[PDB]
């Protein structure tokens, strides 16, 4: 689904699981 | 003289003079290097229109020009004086004997040789016996010698020509090497502050001879790969700037074998930068920071079958202990 | 700070020599260029008679005599390294001898790349113009149609950029130059006809091509033959239109020819010399025709003998030849017709201290005076020179091999000298010697056996033990193969009472650019035998070593290491300091450490004893070649840099923020005109001014630097400005321009320095002129005041 990271393209199946990955980019 | 130049309000990467760089989009401007007292004049020129019938995608690009040291900002405008290129004469020109002045121009090399540089040293630095230093010491400060020493290591990374590909002007050759090495942001800033091209070449050779290990920038000590595994699959060198579907730029260094990484998900082929290779996001096994991707060949004949592409911003070159 | 520099010994190396009729039309003169000095001699049937020796405000780069149409005697043209051109004339009015300036000007162009082949100054045989090749692609032409006092010129565009050598041709309708240029197709020979009216080049008389790949010398053959002789690496070719002759004598291929000179005025004999010090005779055989046309028949080369490695060469008269040398002693040689077995027999030799690559001050007589022992010469001209004061007494100890570094040990009553001998790879498999040198005639030889790890020449480094009285090679310890000895110190370390000979070396292999392995070998010489007392293997080149408060401070590439002397007589790594620069220059004073690389990177460290490591105090990184460095005091540092400059930087006084105290502000700039290699704290007298520092140069010049008070500096500075008004400049060159800090990019006036040579010349001016330079001068003042302070300034050398 569209819960993939826009920076690297990591596919997460949850809304929260992607927000945690967003921290690993800054 | 100085210039009244505007500032790029949304720039992240520091631009090296002579480096072309796609940008993340949300005639000469300034690009600061925030640690924060230095920067480089970039040129946004791109009106590029590629032709795919009905769709002409417009790509924007900037190219570095001159270095500078910031004086004061004023909201964004920046008054700045350009830092000059310190070009130095030959080391032996001070002590060159008048009788040996005529026998100082050397005939050219049959490009293929390793014994030619032996006679090159004996001739160019012959008057070293007039000084308190040996012949081989002056070679360590010879721009032409330093360039070949750097070119030797770059040929081990990329399998591309040795002719017009690399510039002959040392101030251009130095800036070229600065934009090709897989080095972190503070190292690029340190090279920009360097005034002399000979010093820049000497340090770029130091970085290559010392900083062999590449590790995660976030968690410091976590060896991702080494300089040995570096290779070039894209014809434009081992580290080329790629743009993802959403416009993020990734200076992706391609290496054979990378370690200490975690894969997120299953291989995908959508928008793969290397055609015929399935990318999979890779993360650090300690801090879970994004380091890059792993590319796996879809077909079995492709060579190499597996390799890694690491984004430059997530790496930190370190010297092994 | 404020410093005072005086020349203690004039430059002794000869770089130019010409024969002509300068003093009077009936005299055969021999003019000698000694860097800044110009010596005038008159050739007598007995030898040389000194006439006049002048000093110029410049480095003589060009020196040619010429006779314009309508002149009673020859005129002299001199061009300095700072592009100061001038035309001089000898004037003898009764007993007074004065060199007057006929014309003068600065032929410098703000734009233009100075050619890698140096400055070339040629004059038309019919004395129409002075051709100058200063920058690539440009040929300056100074017309000599008389009354050109300001030396007005005009440049002509040169399509050829890499010009090896250029000279004017004899016997031509219009001015014709002949030059060798290098292009991707190789080296060629071309000629251009100069037209001063159209201010352009015209098609020359003959255009040949493809000459020897290493053709480096053009010789203008006089009228009887004409044309040009092109001396290359292994072939000598004669070019004159469609008459091409080319000989490749095997006798000359062995070495490279570096000087030439015409013997007879019709160009039948020529004197060429090579780098190895051999003298040749180029005999061009002639053949006259029925109409009288003399056509060149053959080219002969005959080896005459061995001179003292010739920089310049000139034939005097009746066999006598002057051999000017930069590497060794200049000499006068007689060319006998019969082989002695060598047609070359010496007549009179002149001492040449240059090049001075290392020196040391030792007061052997314990009288506080001090003898200066310097490493002089190179290759077979290697020597040890002892200079003691009052006049200068010079002991010449020939070593027949290159001396590199020197130090002194009082307990052993002998010197330690790092040296190098050149052996050749014989066909059997070893290295045969070229000539018996000091490292071969020692009383006792030894080799290193640490074992810790086809025809070309190879260096063989040896440590020499030289007695302080007889200067006898007592021992000659040979270092390992491919080992380059770089550092040498003599001191006692730790609590041990013995004094050791410590050597720092580097393992240099031609394939490896940067050395990654070296040795610090500790020796003991006293008991008449040289044995090794333990060694410490390091991971790089040991560039410099010094005794740092009972310990040993070494420099391994980019690391300044501090070694301890344990009870077991071994070096123990106490603390380290890693730098971004290569630790080449190492000097200490107390617990302060001065660091420097080849690029004028001045670093300052201090040993903090409470912790056991060093901490960086300040630094001054300015990219520029640096040849030597020295500590003046705890906050002042002397250094020599490009081009032929001296500089002083100081620890900042207004240290309020940590960013000001971490900087060494440059306060002294001075164009010395010499290339300093060694800085030595010492003095040659037996003693106002504080400090005494000697230095040796490539030209053999030895100078002195001393510090002054701000009050004394401002006093001598105002006197230095007023002496310039009364003292005549040889080429009307301004002193402040000569001493101005000269680099390729920047040019700045002289600051923080006082020219002792100019101050000391105050005592030589007439009494009226003395009362003129004291007008409105106060610490008023009388002439008798300055005569008493300048005389004291002479009591330092
Ligand atoms: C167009 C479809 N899309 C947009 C809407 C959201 C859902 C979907 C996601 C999957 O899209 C992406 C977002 C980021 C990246 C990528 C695709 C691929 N990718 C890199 C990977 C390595 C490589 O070799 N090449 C790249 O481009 C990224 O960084
Ligand atoms: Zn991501
Ligand atoms: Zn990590």
């Amino acid at each position: 689904s569209l819960t993939t990271c826009e920076v690297c393209g990591a596919c997460f199946e949850t809304r929260k699981g992607l927000s945690s990955h967003a921290r690993s980019h800054l | 003289s100085c210039q009244v130049i505007p500032v790029l309000p949304q720039v992240m990467m520091i631009l090296i003079p002579g480096q072309t760089l796609p940008l993340q989009l949300f005639r000469t401007f300034a690009v600061l290097a925030y640690s924060a007292q230095f920067g480089t004049t970039a040129e946004i020129y791109a009106y590029r229109e590629e032709q795919d019938f009905g769709i002409e995608i417009v790509k924007v690009k900037a190219i570095g020009r001159q270095r500078f040291k910031v004086l004061e900002l004023r909201t964004q405008q920046a008054k700045v004086q350009i830092l000059p290129e310190c070009v130095l004469p030959s080391t032996m020109s001070a002590v060159q004997l008048e009788s040996l002045n005529k026998c100082q121009i050397f005939p050219s090399k049959p490009v293929s040789s390793y014994k030619w540089w032996q006679k090159y040293q004996k001739r160019k630095f012959h008057c070293a016996n007039l000084t308190s230093w040996p012949r081989w010491l002056y070679s360590l400060y010879d721009a032409e010698t330093l360039m070949d020493r750097i070119k030797k290591q770059l040929r081990e990374w990329d399998e591309n020509l040795k002719d017009d590909s690399l510039p002959s002007n040392p101030i251009d050759f130095s800036y070229r090497v600065a934009a090709c090495l897989p080095i972190d942001d503070v190292l690029r800033i340190q090279l920009l502050k360097i005034g002399s091209a000979i010093q820049r070449l000497r340090c770029e050779l130091d970085i290559m001879n010392k900083c062999t290990s590449l590790c995660c920038k976030q968690c410091q000590e976590t060896e991702i790969t080494t300089k040995n595994e570096i290779f070039s699959l894209s014809l434009c060198g081992p580290m080329a700037a790629y743009v993802n579907p959403h416009g993020y730029v990734h200076e992706t260094l391609t290496v054979y074998k990378a370690c200490n990484l975690n894969l997120i998900g299953r291989p995908s082929t959508e928008h793969s930068w290397f055609p015929g290779y399935a990318w999979t996001v890779a993360q650090c096994k300690i801090c879970a920071s994004h380091i890059g991707w792993k590319f796996t060949a879809t077909k079995k004949d492709m060579s190499p079958q597996k390799f890694w592409g690491l984004t430059r911003s997530a790496l930190l070159p370190t010297i092994p202990d | 700070s404020y410093n005072y520099v005086v020349t203690a010994q004039k430059p002794t190396a000869v770089n130019g020599c010409v024969t002509g009729h300068f003093t009077s039309a009936e005299d055969l003169n021999l003019l000698i260029a000694k860097n800044t000095r110009l010596e005038i001699y008159v050739v007598t049937a007995e030898g040389l008679r000194p006439v006049k020796e002048v000093g110029m405000y410049g480095k003589i780069a060009v020196m040619e005599l010429f006779r314009p149409k309508g002149e009673s005697k020859d005129l002299l043209f001199i061009l300095t390294a700072k592009y100061n051109a001038c035309i001089l004339e000898y004037k003898q009015s009764g007993e007074s001898i004065d060199i007057i300036t006929r014309a003068h000007g600065n032929v410098q162009d703000r734009i233009g790349r100075p050619s890698e082949t140096g400055i070339i100054g040629i004059i038309d045989p019919e004395c129409r113009m002075i051709g100058l090749r200063l920058y690539d692609g440009l040929f300056k032409v100074i017309p000599l149609d008389r009354d050109n006092k300001e030396l007005k010129a005009f440049n002509i565009r040169l399509e050829e950029l890499h010009v090896i050598d250029v000279k004017f041709l004899y016997g031509c309708q219009a001015p014709t130059i002949c030059f060798v240029y290098q292009d991707p197709q190789g080296r060629h020979v071309k000629t251009y006809e100069v037209s001063l009216r159209e201010k352009e080049f015209n098609k020359g008389p003959w255009k040949q091509e493809n000459v020897e790949a290493e053709a480096s010398m053009v010789i203008a053959v006089p009228e009887p033959f004409g044309g040009a002789i092109i001396i290359g690496q292994e072939s000598i070719t004669y070019h004159n239109g469609d008459k091409y002759l080319a000989i490749a004598p095997p006798i000359i291929k062995q070495s490279t020819i570096v000087c030439h000179n015409r013997v007879d005025p019709n160009g039948s004999r020529y004197l060429l010399g090579d780098m190895e010090g051999r003298l040749f005779m180029l005999l061009l055989e002639k053949e006259e025709q029925m109409d009288g046309t003399v056509t060149l028949k053959d080219l002969r080369v005959e080896l005459l003998g061995e001179t003292s490695i010739a920089e310049c060469l000139t034939y005097l008269d009746n066999g006598v030849v002057f051999v000017g040398s930069r590497l060794g002693d200049s000499q006068l040689v007689k060319l006998n017709v019969d082989s002695n077995e060598s047609y070359v027999v010496a007549m009179e030799t002149f001492t040449n201290l240059g090049p001075i690559v290392d020196m040391c001050v030792v007061d052997l007589e314990r009288q506080g005076q001090g003898q200066l022992v310097t490493c002089s010469g190179a290759f077979k001209e290697g020597s040890l020179r002892i200079i003691r004061n009052q006049k200068l007494h010079i002991r010449t100890v020939p070593l027949y091999e290159s001396p590199r570094k020197i130090c002194y040990q009082e307990v052993s009553q002998c010197f330690g000298v790092l040296s190098s001998r050149i052996e050749v790879q014989d066909t059997s498999g070893g290295t045969t010697a070229l000539r018996p040198s000091a490292s071969t005639q020692a009383l006792s030889s030894s080799v290193s056996s640490s074992k810790l790890f086809f025809g070309e020449e190879v260096e063989v480094h040896n440590l020499l033990i030289i007695d302080q009285h007889t200067f006898e090679v007592l021992h000659a310890h040979q270092f390992l193969q491919n080992e380059y000895a770089l550092s040498l110190v003599s001191c006692k370390l730790g609590k041990d009472p013995n004094t050791y000979f410590i050597v720092g070396t580097a393992m240099v292999y031609p394939e490896e650019a940067e050395p990654k392995q070296g040795r610090i070998v500790v020796f003991q010489y006293s008991d008449g035998k040289l044995q090794t007392v333990a060694e410490k293997e390091v991971k790089g080149a040991v560039y410099s070593m010094v005794e740092f408060n009972g310990k040993l401070l070494a420099s391994i590439n980019s690391t300044v290491r501090l070694y301890e002397w344990t009870t077991e007589k071994e070096l123990r790594t106490e603390c380290n300091h890693y730098n971004n620069i290569m630790a080449l220059y190492l000097k200490t004073k107390g617990d302060f450490i001065l660091v420097g690389d080849l690029m004028r990177s001045v670093l300052l460290l201090a040993y903090k004893p409470m912790e056991g490591n060093f901490e960086e105090i300040a630094r001054d990184f300015n990219p520029n070649w640096m040849s030597a460095v020295e500590i003046l005091d705890d906050d002042n540092f002397l250094g020599a840099e490009n081009a032929f400059n001296l500089f002083v930087c100081q620890k900042d006084s207004a240290a309020t923020t940590d960013e000001e105290r971490q900087h060494l502000q440059e306060v002294g700039l001075f164009h010395l005109g010499e290339f300093v290699n060694v800085f030595c704290h010492g003095s040659l007298v037996m003693q106002p001014t504080q400090g005494s520092v000697l230095f040796g140069t490539v030209n053999g010049m030895i100078g002195l630097v001393t510090s002054l008070s701000e009050s004394w500096y401002n006093l001598l500075l105002d006197m230095q400005n007023r002496l310039n008004k009364v003292i005549k400049s040889v080429g009307k060159i301004e002193h402040s321009f000569w001493r101005s800090f000269h680099t390729e990019r920047k040019t700045e006036p002289a600051t923080g320095f006082i020219d002792g040579d100019l101050i000391e010349s105050f005592l030589d001016i007439s009494r009226p002129k003395m009362q003129e330079v004291v007008a409105n001068l106060q610490y008023e003042a009388t002439a008798d005041d300055l005569i008493k302070v300048v005389e004291e300034l002479t009591r330092i050398h």
